[PDB]
């Protein structure tokens, strides 16, 4: 009921895990219950450091690397990150022909370049050029050509969650005012989201 | 599973025309055919409607409503033939014949 | 204290009702 | 040649009982403080 | 401001009354 997908602090929460966790003995296959950023979470014990040990004792210098479970949302951000791991990455398994999409392999190829090319490479480059990304892009053909399809299927290509939809000018509305509470609204969760997150 | 809806329109021509251009007025037109493509067939699917239209000028209604998967079936009515004459009349005069109402020499 | 009174309406009736209260 | 016509849309203004309901019913509570004014003048 | 000033006159008003 509580499932959140907001970053963690990895240091900080194996830290806490070592401090509530001091003086104790864990098991292989053992699962507990611990309370990080006010938040529950389910641990499974799978292994101990090198020679191996089924049981050992949790110290204050003690290391602990956190795995996500499987299908789960849980993003898990710094170091301490082992086995396989996928959060944040533009280039998921989507594939492009799954879709039955038609033949505009090089209309999709521009796209991919000229949109998702900037958020690949590693912050490090982007911040020395310095310089910003697009946040606009457009469509224009003659009738039945795939826009809708097209576009529908960009918004799941992208590792990113569900987008948001607004079916025609359904913003106008005799009050006045109101549509531009609508379109404030629309933007509000986004801004608020950047604010808090930062970069 | 689910039932049927029909909804039925009358001078479809009427509310519906050429998005845009006309150059005469811009009122509530281009926003209520807008509405009505993206309502019709948009971004969810819908498997529940049928859509009949009646019209008298067949080219001035927008081509982008007339595109397959929204309006395909398109039907041009013509006058009867003689033997659709015969058949009308026959049908509108059962009922005077059923009472034998008509004189023999009709 | 900083305020006493929303602005519903931006008419006068509303201003001198802050004072008022005050 | 000069002769055009033209048809205008009229508004509501925007009282959408949001605002009209949020000030009518916030000035509920004024009436407590009349009462304990009164009892406290009596 | 509204809380801090409605409590405040509540508080001052009740503890006249008492
Ligand atoms: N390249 C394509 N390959 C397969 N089906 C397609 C293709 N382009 C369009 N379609 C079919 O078109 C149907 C509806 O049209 P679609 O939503 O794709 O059009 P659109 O490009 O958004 O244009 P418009 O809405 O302006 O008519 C979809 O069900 C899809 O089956």
């Amino acid at each position: 009921k509580n499932i959140d997908s907001n970053p963690y602090d990895t240091d900080k929460m194996a830290a806490e895990f070592i401090q509530q966790f001091n003086n104790q003995a864990f098991s292989v296959g053992q699962q507990l219950v611990f309370s990080f950023n006010d938040k529950l979470f389910g641990l499974l014990v799978k292994d101990i450091e090198r020679q191996k040990i089924e049981v050992g004792l949790v110290v204050g210098n003690s290391q602990v690397a956190f795995e996500k479970a499987e299908n789960s949302s849980l993003n898990l951000i710094g170091k301490a990150k082992t086995k396989e791991n996928r959060q944040s990455i533009i280039n998921p398994d989507w594939n492009f022909e799954k879709m039955g999409i038609g033949g505009l392999d090089k209309e999709f190829s521009d796209i991919f370049r000229r949109a998702f090319a900037s958020r690949v490479f590693p912050p490090e480059i982007v911040e020395q050029m310095g310089c910003k990304h697009v946040k606009g892009i457009l469509l224009y053909g003659p009738p039945g050509c795939g826009k809708t399809l097209l576009a529908r299927q960009i918004g799941k290509m992208l590792n990113a969650r569900e987008p948001k939809v607004v079916n025609g000018p359904e913003i106008l509305n005799k009050y006045v005012g109101e549509s531009e509470a609508n379109i404030r609204k629309l933007f509000a969760d986004a801004e608020e989201e950047q604010r808090r997150l930062g970069a | 599973n689910s039932g049927l809806h029909i909804i039925i329109f009358d001078e479809i021509d009427a509310i519906c025309k050429q998005r845009g251009s006309m150059a005469g007025s811009t009122g509530v037109h281009d926003t209520v055919v807008n509405q009505l493509l993206s309502k019709i067939d948009g971004v969810e699917q819908l498997n529940n409607i049928l859509v009949i239209g009646m019209t008298n000028r067949p080219d001035l209604i927008d081509e982008a409503l007339l595109r397959p998967g929204r309006l395909e079936v398109k039907m041009e009515i013509g006058l009867p033939d003689e033997k659709g004459r015969l058949q009308i009349l026959h049908i509108h005069t059962a009922r005077m014949r059923g009472h034998q109402l008509l004189s023999a020499d009709v | 204290s900083g305020g006493f009174i929303r602005r519903v309406t931006n008419d006068a009736r509303e201003n001198e009702m802050d004072e008022n209260l005050e | 040649n000069p002769a055009i016509f033209a048809s205008g849309i009229i508004m509501d203004s925007s009282i959408s009982k949001q605002a009209l309901s949020e000030i009518e019913t916030r000035h509920s509570e004024i009436i407590k403080l009349e009462n304990s004014i009164r009892e406290l003048h009596d």
